């Protein structure tokens, strides 16, 4: 935050969604100044509105990344925090088409969008990045084997590029999610040692709370509530 | 008057280090610490730069962890809402020259004291049915060892798995159950360290630097916050991208 | 073995026929002094054209992922033709491999990774998020079909070479100098013959694990 | 076939009176290693030797105590004129009981033997080996528990825990006198009915794991097939807590 220019701000991909809404409500209640960003310029919009900025993007593509980089940049300034909330989520059923999809939006969308990040934060010597994962792509799970290797891939980037950027001042975290409500049950619940699943805004703290400690790149900060412990 | 405002914190081994560090950090968050500590001449000392109070006792005895929890819960009217233990102790040697006196020393107070502060932490919130956040320091060290604490990595080692048992027999009663694992961080214990040996593992460091224990202590001051409500049996690392 | 001719794929066959070399150029001098093909990882169409060899010929009870590229370079340099080259192969070039093995089997996968998929390392940003994830993708896998008498896991080697320094990164690793690739070779053969053991990593590590 | 890849080995397995550690003593001696038995029980170890050539015997001495510790690796070196080049600590005992209620007993007991003890044993070994100029390789079991934690288990995971710190730790500076130190993590073996069958529904495999493949592994880490592989966990769970 600040007193007067707000030299603290943040880009949030797929901050129209779950996770991305309660990082970005979050972060404009402490000084943060946002800018909501996803696929739909419309749901970027209105969260903005609901000052702050919107605009419109596709992390797969990589010259929309690069585009979409240097129009946040010229309507806010240089981005020193980078939260990376846009992703999505059987064997022999699986087509190619879906794999290589989810994997350049999930993986591929965040390390391009980490790429156009360090062209402005190297320079500077300055910022932090979250990127989204899961324990899923750590501890894996039933059911979601190509969003497993995603979110997997993800925390070997974030760790790989946080030793490389880390004597420029810059850190790179992950953080691991279990079961949230966003856009069977009872049985698996019961397992969990808090005995429900975890809230939106939850997850937005510890994203929060990775941005503001100056001493912690490269670690996987997993909220799950003791999920990790029983699957 | 902040973001815990109405909890009570209760740190072992606040009088000195992270511990101190812990103290002013809850304290600047609204909270009343209660500070406890092997000497009570450095627990006094915290308690003067932040009603709070301070507490005499050994971790490693069982006496000692008993009283602590009825001399806190019967002195403030209630049972600490944050548990932090901190209390830690280095006898360094290699395996070929490390003395049984070296093993149960660090083993007693780091990894059996901990267990004794978060058994009776836990026996004190669930007898008045209070909920609460329990916070155990271990270290990066207990996670990839370190040459010549082949006892502390073993203590702190024991503290992660230690800590993750506790969470999935407290998380029904409401009670969170945490791990921190710092790096090398600019404290008295530290200060044991040689210079020239400093300087190379701040070269080891990624952001090449030693972490300072208010860093620490602004971990340990979100696990213990609501903001961590769904946060329990993890540990989180403040190395500065060390053994990561 | 997928890429069985250069690197550890070789070690894995040459130490499996002591006891159907799969490789993107022909591949067959590997086959000339080895019991028991081309293929690229990138496509699944050329994928399938060798797991439909595999009936004829023999008819896949073991199957081994050592194909991989590496080419180190910092992010801003990287370019996106190398990003996607990469992750196509050492990634989703595993996917379609087990996606067409799991046809059969109804069996034992080991996916040859790294110990820099799951601890990073510099100047291989890109690297590092390809063999760190088939971790999680084997970890997925393994729960799906553990009931089905079939187990993958994953080998994580650290620094694997002809003892070859850097420079000098030899004094840092507790374990002499850098590992060859028969003894992470031994490593392949122990997870596959090795009943009770699914969706665990195993890294030929050397004391490098401790350290970055 | 294709076995006795430990001709000329000197085996020390703690605990082998019964469960996994007489499991292990059947599989290193099978492949031609000199097993040296130790157990609490010198009725049990010497057993386990009746069950295996290389002129083996049994030792009785308490993990848990230095002395006798100290004095187990002495009478291994008199009667065999060489310290043992394999070492491998199974002797450990679980006593389950609420973080609430568990008493001070529950907790030393545990500590004593499964984390202690092997200290005192993993220590003993590497000055014998290392005073004698020989290369070695030192294996300690450490359950799935003392990863991930178990309820009713607190004394047990951090005991468990801890070993695997411990060996890490030894890995490290017994790396440059070449003795590897390795640590395995065996998930639910039926060793000496209700809460079982709820266990193997958990497990992917779906079954409970036997003591003979727990020292299938111990077989691998401490021939030279595994000669690169130091300060590394091995996972013999059937996929359970993955
Ligand atoms: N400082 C670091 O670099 C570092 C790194 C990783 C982990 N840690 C852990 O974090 C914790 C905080 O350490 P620190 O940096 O404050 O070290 P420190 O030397 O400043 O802490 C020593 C304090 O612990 C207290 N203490 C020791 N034994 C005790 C016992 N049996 N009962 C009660 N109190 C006792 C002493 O009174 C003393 O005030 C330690 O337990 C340490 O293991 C520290
Ligand atoms: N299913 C399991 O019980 C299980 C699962 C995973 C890992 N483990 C671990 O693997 C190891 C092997 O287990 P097991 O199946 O043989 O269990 P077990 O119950 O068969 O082991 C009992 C044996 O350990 C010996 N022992 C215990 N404490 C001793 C001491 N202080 N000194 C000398 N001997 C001692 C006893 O003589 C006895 O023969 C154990 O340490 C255990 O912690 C066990």
């Amino acid at each position: 935050h600040h007193h007067h220019h707000m030299d603290k701000v943040c880009a949030v991909f797929g901050g129209s969604r779950g996770i991305g809404r309660a990082v970005a409500q979050l972060m404009a209640r402490k000084g943060y100044r946002l800018a909501v960003i996803a696929r739909n310029l419309e749901g970027a919009k209105a969260a903005a509105g609901d000052d702050h900025l919107a605009f419109s993007c596709d992390v797969a593509k990589e010259h929309d990344v690069q585009n979409t980089f240097e129009e946040l940049e010229k309507h806010l300034g240089r981005v020193n925090f980078l939260v990376n909330a846009a992703g999505i989520n059987l064997l022999v059923r699986t087509k190619t088409e879906d794999m290589v999809s989810q994997l350049h939006t999930n993986l591929l969308g965040s390390m391009l969008t980490c790429k156009a990040a360090m062209r402005t934060m190297i320079q500077q010597q300055g910022g932090s990045i979250v990127n989204v994962g899961s324990i899923v792509g750590l501890k894996g799970n039933s059911g979601q084997s190509v969003y497993s290797a995603s979110k997997g891939g993800l925390v070997g980037f974030s760790r790989a590029l946080a030793k490389e950027v880390a004597r420029k001042k810059i850190r790179v975290n992950v953080v691991a999610p279990g079961f949230v409500h966003t856009d069977k049950e009872e049985h698996l619940k019961k397992n969990i040692p808090l005995g429900r699943f975890g809230e939106t805004i939850e997850v937005a703290h510890a994203v929060v709370f990775l941005l503001e400690s100056p001493y912690i790149t490269g670690h996987v900060l997993v909220v799950d509530g003791g999920l990790q412990l029983i699957l | 008057q902040n973001r815990l405002r109405s909890a009570l914190a209760l740190v072992t081994g606040a009088g000195s280090g992270i511990g101190r560090a812990v103290s002013v950090r809850l304290a600047g968050e609204g909270a009343t610490v209660a500070a406890c500590d092997l000497d009570r001449a450095a627990a006094q000392e915290t308690v003067r730069l932040l009603n709070h109070a301070a507490f005499q006792a050994d971790v490693s005895e069982a006496r000692a962890a008993r009283c602590l929890l009825e001399q806190v819960q019967a002195c403030f009217s209630r049972p600490p809402s944050v548990v932090v233990s901190c209390a830690g102790i280095t006898q360094d040697e290699f395996l070929l020259h490390m003395s049984e006196d070296d093993w149960d020393k660090v083993i007693a107070v780091n990894l059996k004291g901990t267990f004794l502060v978060t058994q009776a932490a836990a026996q004190a919130l669930v007898s008045n049915g209070c909920r609460g956040s329990i916070i155990n320091i271990s270290s990066i060290v207990g996670k990839v060892g370190n040459v010549g604490q082949t006892n502390y990595a073993a203590s702190k080692a024991g503290v992660i798995g230690l800590t993750q048992t506790a969470a999935r027999e407290l998380g029904r009663h409401g009670i969170r159950c945490n791990s921190v694992l710092p790096g090398f961080i600019a404290t008295p214990m530290t200060q044991k360290v040689p210079q020239k040996v400093v300087d190379k593992i701040t070269e080891m460091i990624p952001m090449g630097h030693l972490g300072d224990p208010e860093d620490v202590a602004d971990v340990v001051a979100f696990l213990a916050s609501e903001d961590s409500g769904y946060i329990t049996g993890t540990s989180v690392e403040v190395t500065g991208g060390l053994f990561m």
